[PDB]
RNA sequence: CAAAGUCUUUGGGUUCUGGGGGGAGUAUGGUCGCAAGGCUAAAUUAAAGGAAUUGACGGAAGGGCACCACCAGGAGUGGAGCCUGCGGCACGCGCGCUACACUGACGGAGCCAGCGAGUCUAACCUUGGCCGAGAGGUCUUGGUAAUCUUGUGAAACUCCGUCGUGCUGGGGAUAGAGCAUUGUAAUUAUUGCUCUUCAACGAGGAAUUCCUAGUAAGCGCAAGUCAUCAGCUUGCGUUGAUUACGUCCCUGCCCUUUGUACACACCGCCCGUCGCUAGUACC
């Protein structure tokens, strides 16, 4: 449901068709389209604004979607799966064209740079990813499975070194500089790497 | 001797005049197949407790008093339900949902609250342009009115036939 | 040719035959 | 199938034909098989030997 | 009643559906797809070589579509034609026999590719409706009362003919004239799965080897 | 149920009645019943009604869609010889295969696939040895099979060399002679091998086919799984690209011309002909 702030309301409230689960969700920049990803579906319905039937089911994933992300600049959406394949849409204008991008491990967190030109991932190894848009490479990649402090719960019969509980990122913002990425997940400690000299500058607790 | 299998049929121009005539009067009666589209008290005989004093009373003085308690219940038990049922579901722990006359006031206020409630509507929800009571005249949707007197025969005729359309639709 | 006359005689000679065997059947 | 009908031509005169086996299979002749003269192509219902004999009844 | 493959679509969503040919195609036939892909709407034409049955069935169902029109040939002359549901749907494999492609007559022009009236005669049979009901899901769901060509699929002598006519109506009759192919159809096998399968239950098969094989119909 | 009883099948006196219901169909010279008449005579099409239904046609403007359109290419087919289908009865047409060569041919050499099939009451897929220029022969073997054939050591491809632009060493039709194989049977050549013969064809008129990524094209291999197939079909893999993804300008097709949906914003009367109905006056 879209919801106004200048007099608390809701405008529409999209739905799909045969009432799915939405976990994430991502909004054109020129608030045209509204895009939404499940858990039961796996396939990427695609509302407009002003008439609140779904455009299109934008699918082509195996398993389910974790995040939805669109650059304000080029107006390109990156979808998110658990496939460990990094899947870019361009879904405006007569071309339909989706950029399939492969990934090591299931991909829980994707990040979209204000450029519109890189775009960082999360994967479940641990690692950050960043790749390119334009071009399928990567830029680089940040390895983060060292420096997560991970707790031991009380019912736990495992050591705090070797569970896999918390070991990955489950988000991602880039700072709108474009330098820095903060990292946060089911662990108990937050992140700020930098980007280009791909080192960490101070983990929170 | 004997064929093993139906010879394949000879398309002659008397199979093609059984054929095509058969068309025109599918056509012509307009029956033929096509995928549609899928669209979108009892009286008691048990004594009535209520003397008949009493059943007055009550036509003197929600949906129902005993069916609303039906449904007070009854989402009282679900969100049970979904407490017990989302924690084996869930991978994190949850808390309960619910633990289940004077003044009520309600903890979180919703909407703005120091705006004011008119605000809210939107302008075009408290006038739309509407067509006037007399015969007299015409409002159209923009609000250009138009009189029965002052138009011209046709103009008389390109608003009937605007007013056809927009009524066929 | 022979296919068309092979075929159509002895359907002929099947589809009589029943209508002989049904005639005895309910006499 | 071979040495059944002497001419391609005598083939064509007979496709169609209900043909029949020792084993008690069935089927019909098809084509006239030209580089040889006399041989054709012959649909059965399962796969015949080479042990075997066709027979075509005729009156 | 529509068939339980197709009961939960059946008139609620649109079919896509894929006109594919079968390895290194003749030019004959590679027109011959193209008639295929003209005469259902939303239909696309993807050229076949290199692709396996696996991968082309499999990387459908992950696309999403309704089903699958493959076509074979011998010299040119196109001879066979598979029609085959996805989603763990049936298939069934047509033999055609005349076949005249759109091709060779004229440049009379191009087709309408409006959604299409259809007529079905002559299916009486329980294997007749089934033939029906996944002919029919081919095409987008409820054509317009006054929409100008019509599909006939006619099944005189076993053999289902079918043609492509558009129609006008004069002050007292309709007269028509024929756009597209002409057919001669007849299924031979109808398997349960795809036809990636090749190993699901045969709901039918067409015997040639049999005592009385000539004297039934559909069978 | 005080009889509807009279300790396991019964005898106190007497009168009377039955020899099996209830719903139904039927044949029937077996027996009783049962009737009318014999002169008396209408006449492809309207008005209207029923059902069906916003009355129908046309223009203008705006917009959508497409290898039936625009726009840009690869490989060709048609010109040659054969193969094949369709016509015709010397020929017309359709699908195709071959090569015209130096991005080649020829000789060595380097050596890499995938899908597949395979023997019982019999003769299958066949290593290995031996013999034969070869084709093949032969003595053996493994395999009813992720087991043996088989790493199917496939072909293009790669390298080194010979040829040198000559219908040349490009091309292998037509044909002579011999040796093998399958088969009861090879003449009108089944096919294979060996030597000789060495044609057209110097990139193919007007036409016109297929195709957007492991694809097009090149290239060889396995199988013929109740139809269609045999120098063919259904498949498979190896080598691996040029070019396109825009626009409604044209040719078509289609949609719309109440904004109705709810904000804000923008827009802010589509047009004509004929019917239709109503009234007024004219003949």
């Amino acid at each position: 449901r879209a919801w106004d702030l200048i007099r608390y309301r809701n405008f529409r409230t999209f739905t799909g068709t045969e009432r799915i689960q939405f976990n994430c969700l991502a909004v054109d920049p020129s608030g045209e389209v509204v895009c939404a990803g499940s858990l039961d579906n796996f396939d990427i319905h695609v509302w407009s604004v002003q008439t609140g039937q779904l455009l299109d089911a934008l699918s082509g994933h195996e398993g389910p979607v974790s995040c939805l992300s669109f650059s304000q600049e080029n107006s390109v959406l990156a979808s998110a799966s658990w496939d460990k394949t990094i899947r870019i849409w361009s879904i405006f204008g007569r071309s339909q064209q989706v950029e399939p991008i492969e990934v090591y491990s299931d991909v829980l967190a994707l990040s979209m740079r204000p450029d519109g030109k890189e775009v960082a991932v999360s994967t479940l190894k641990g690692q950050i990813s960043i790749f390119n848009i334009e071009d399928a490479k990567q830029v680089g990649n940040i390895d983060c499975r060292k420096d997560i402090i991970s707790g031991r719960f009380n019912q736990d019969r495992f050591t705090a070194k070797n569970s896999e509980r918390s070991k990955f990122f489950t988000t991602i913002h880039y700072s709108f500089d474009g330098m820095a990425i903060v990292a946060g997940g089911n662990n108990n400690s937050i992140c700020l790497y930098d980007v280009p000299n791909e080192v960490l500058l101070k983990r929170f607790i | 001797f004997d064929r093993t299998a139906k010879p394949v049929p000879v398309i002659t121009s008397e199979v093609t005049e059984s054929l095509e005539d058969m068309i025109r009067r599918r056509i012509q009666d307009s029956n033929f197949d096509d995928l549609q589209r899928r669209t979108l008290f009892e009286l008691s005989d048990v004594k009535s407790s209520k003397s008949l004093a009493e059943i007055y009373e009550d036509d003197y003085t929600a949906l129902s008093e005993e069916l609303q308690k039906a449904h007070s219940e009854i989402s009282e038990l679900y969100a049970n339900l979904v407490y017990k049922l989302d924690v084996l579901s869930s991978v994190h722990f949850v808390p309960k949902p619910a633990s289940t006359e004077t003044p009520t006031i309600s903890m979180e206020d919703a909407q703005p609250l120091y705006m004011s409630n008119a605000s809210s509507l939107a302008p075009q929800e408290i006038y739309n342009v509407g067509k006037a009571e007399k015969d007299g005249e015409i409002r159209l949707k923009n609000g250009v009115a138009m009189s029965k007197e002052e138009l011209t025969r046709e103009d008389k005729n390109r608003l009937r036939r605007a007013l056809k359309r927009k009524r066929s639709k | 040719f022979e296919a068309r006359q092979r075929i159509e005689e002895k359907n002929k000679e099947s589809s009589d035959y029943h209508a002989k065997m049904a005639h005895i059947v309910n006499t | 199938i071979k040495d059944m009908f002497s001419s391609a031509m005598e083939v064509a005169r007979f496709e169609g034909a209900q043909i029949k086996t020792v084993s008690g299979i069935r089927g019909e002749i098809k084509r006239a098989l030209s580089k040889p003269e006399g041989h054709y192509r012959a649909a059965f219902e399962d796969k015949i030997l080479m042990s075997d004999i066709v027979i075509l009844r005729s009156w | 009643q529509v068939d339980d493959e197709y009961a939960a679509t059946s008139g609620i969503m649109d079919p896509r559906i894929i006109v594919t040919t079968s390895r290194d195609p003749s030019t004959r036939l590679s027109q011959f797809a193209k008639e295929i892909k003209l005469l259902f709407p939303n239909a696309v034409r993807l050229n076949r070589g290199n692709y396996v049955m696996p991968n082309l069935v499999d990387a459908c169902k992950k696309s999403g579509t309704t089903d699958l029109v493959v076509l074979h040939e011998h010299r040119g002359v196109p001879t066979s034609l598979t029609i085959s549901h996805f989603p763990h749907g049936p298939t069934a494999q047509f033999s055609l026999h005349n076949v005249v492609m759109r091709h060779d007559i004229i440049n009379a022009g191009n087709q309408s590719e409006v959604n299409p009236h259809l007529i079905f005669d002559n299916f009486t049979t329980a294997l007749g409706k089934r033939v029906v009901c996944i002919l029919k899901h081919l095409f987008n769901a409820g054509p317009k009362k006054d929409s100008e060509r019509v599909i006939t699929f006619a099944n005189r002598g076993d053999f289902i003919s079918v043609r492509q006519h558009v129609y006008v109506r004069t002050r007292e009759g309709v007269e028509i004239a024929e756009v597209g192919p002409r057919f001669e159809m007849r299924l031979f096998e109808l398997r349960l799965g795809t036809l990636e399968n090749k190993d699901a239950d045969v709901e039918w098969q067409l015997r040639r080897f049999i005592r009385t094989a000539n004297k039934k119909d559909y069978l």
